[PDB]
C-alpha cells in the first residue's frame, strides 16, 4: 500500500527528463483554441430544433 | 435496381471517414498539409449518412400482414420448363430417327 | 483493500501530463487505424 505501486509515468518522465529544449512548447500548451467547436454547432440543430 | 442501387449506395457510404476524423486535430504538429480533412470529414459526412439512413427508414412500409412482395407463385412458368421438355424429347426422337436413317445407309 | 486502508487511516520541465496525453492520442489513432 502506497500510493497504489505501479510506476508507469514518473519513471517515464525521470527516464525521458530531457528530450525536447526549444522544439515545441507552443503546440502542447497553447493547443486548446486550434479547434474549438468542430461538431457542437451540428447535433442540437437537427433533431433538437425542431421541437 | 433502385432499392438494390441505394443498399449498394449505403453499404459503401457506411464506413465513413468519420471514425478515422479522430486524428485531425493533431495535424497542426509544424507551426504555431491536409488540414482540409478536419472539416469536410469531421461531422458533415457522418450527418448526411445519418440523413440518408433517416430516409432510408421512412419508406412506405408496404409490409403489414401477410406475404406481399409475391409474383411467381403460379402458372406455366412450370409449363414452360415442360415446353422445354418436349424440346429435349423431340431432340431425342430426331436423334433416334437420325440413328435409324444412318443404318438405313 | 487499499482505499479502504487509506479512508480509515485518514478518519519543472517533468510534463508528465504532456507524455500521457500524447500517448492517449497516440492509441485513440491507433484504434481508429485498427478501425
Amino acid at each position: 500500500l502506497r500510493t497504489k505501486p505501479d510506476p508507469e509515468v514518473e519513471e517515464q518522465e525521470k527516464q525521458l527528463t530531457t528530450d525536447a529544449a526549444r522544439i515545441g512548447a507552443d503546440a502542447a500548451q497553447k493547443q486548446i483554441q486550434s479547434l474549438n467547436k468542430m461538431c457542437s454547432n451540428l447535433l442540437e440543430k437537427i433533431s433538437k430544433e425542431e421541437r | 435496381n433502385e432499392r438494390l442501387r441505394a443498399l449498394e449506395d449505403i453499404e459503401r457510404e457506411i464506413g465513413a471517414i468519420l471514425q478515422n476524423a479522430g486524428t485531425v486535430i493533431l495535424e497542426l504538429s509544424k507551426e504555431k498539409r491536409l488540414l482540409d480533412r478536419q472539416a469536410a470529414a469531421f461531422t458533415a459526412s457522418v450527418q448526411h449518412v445519418e440523413a440518408e439512413l433517416s430516409a432510408q427508414i421512412r419508406y412506405l412500409t408496404q409490409v403489414a400482414t401477410g406475404q406481399p412482395h409475391e409474383g411467381s407463385s403460379y402458372s406455366s412458368r412450370k409449363d414452360c420448363q415442360m415446353a422445354l421438355k418436349r424440346v429435349d424429347y423431340a431432340r431425342l426422337k430426331l436423334s433416334d430417327v437420325a440413328r435409324t436413317c444412318e443404318q438405313m445407309l | 483493500c487499499v482505499l479502504y486502508d487509506v479512508l480509515s487511516i485518514v478518519r519543472n520541465p517533468q510534463t508528465l501530463q504532456l507524455i500521457s496525453k500524447k500517448k492517449s492520442l497516440a492509441g485513440a489513432a491507433q484504434i481508429l487505424l485498427k478501425g
